[PDB]
């Protein structure tokens, strides 16, 4: 919720290349 | 358990020298590639990881990206090539510091079929 | 349901390699 | 019952010397995959779990990666070759500790015919 | 249930060789 | 009803010389695969199990794995070949000990033919 | 039901070869 | 109505010498597969159940298998071939005991044709 | 329902070679 843990979120969830 | 020596000027580029019986330890942070490249002239046949939701693997040659995809991502890593077999041990950081950019490796393994 | 528990699930549910 | 050797760097890597009438204990641990290395000009025929879900397998040429998949994954394996077969005795472990990332097989029966 | 329960049925259910 | 005969090493590699007029006793436990090696240059031609839901079979050559699939898997198992036929006594175990990885066969038959 | 009963049917079900 | 004879190492193979006047006794148990083994060179032409349901039938050139499918399996069995015809009187058994394995005959009449 | 019954509705039932 707070935006600190949806950026980890989106750390976590993402790739090395976008695509 | 080899850990890996830093550079002069930043501590993200790190160098380790290659041994057949030592295992490479990988310090993994939070939203970090770490770039690990082989030898010149190598080639990849396959790589193992003990956990493989753990962690993102991109290799493009002898290039190879890996990055953590979940919590805990405390796994092992084997990559075999033509030539040796790399062991790493991928331990996930808690404070998102002391991050590692690249490994490069230093072969006395090749230094000695030189000498 | 303890994040320790969901990524032993998640360690013995994966394989060697992502595909 | 065979209990491989650790190596004088890190006790990840294990040796053991091959003998066709003996089992080789290998002790698996979560989220840790093992490298397992035929010897070279080896040819797989076959391979059986005596518990197939308990253990993932992969091979590529002489390379056989193995990976626990279940709670309490105790059982065997037995590799067949052209010129051997492998016994194993796949025992997990609790503790998550005494990991073993590749065991290699030291062969007297091929120092023996060139003897 | 109990995990030794759970691990007799894998055993009987398993293949000799995954596929 | 032949026991076979296990190696100085480990228990779990036994040997059996092989009678036409005689069965052998095989002992089975949960999750153990057992191998079992025919003659060289034998051919596989039938098998038949007193119950196929108690075992499982596969076979690649001369090399046959049998692993029991099932409570109470007491049954017998005849492999006819071009040479000969092999009578095992199938008999599961309850304690999941002495198990039986390999049964290898010692033949006379054909080193009185050499004779 | 009991496990002799199940093996028995077992027995009694199964061919000779597995197909 | 005639009763074979077992081996002196094993109870469970049986020998019987074949009368074209005479029917073979064959005791089937539960889960227990009977090898019958023709006479070489000779060729099946057709069987009969008496009742088919009661046991299994399977045959790879001179070798066949019987295997009891359903309880009080009482009922007969004749092979026909292009040398003789083979009758047998299968009779379930209650206590699982006294199983035979194969059943092999002594053909003296072509020990007569020989003479 | 007795299984000389059973038996007997089986041996009435089948035909001389199974298939």
């Amino acid at each position: 919720k707070t935006p600190y843990e949806l950026a980890r979120e989106r750390m976590l969830r993402s790739g090395l290349t976008a695509g | 358990l080899d850990v890996p020596s830093s550079s002069r000027y930043d501590h993200r580029i790190r160098y380790v020298t290659y041994n057949p019986a030592d295992v490479v330890q990988v310090d993994t942070v939070l939203g970090v590639a770490t770039h690990i490249m082989l030898e010149e002239g190598e080639q990849y046949l396959t790589h193992a990881f003990g956990d493989s939701e753990a962690y993102a693997f991109a290799r493009k040659g002898r290039h190879i990206f890996i990055k953590p995809q979940a919590e805990l991502a405390n796994t092992n890593l084997i990559v075999v090539t033509d030539r040796r077999s790399y062991k790493f041990r991928l331990q996930m950081r808690n404070d998102r510091n002391g991050a590692m950019y690249e490994l490069a490796f230093r072969y006395p393994d090749t230094q000695a079929r030189q000498t």
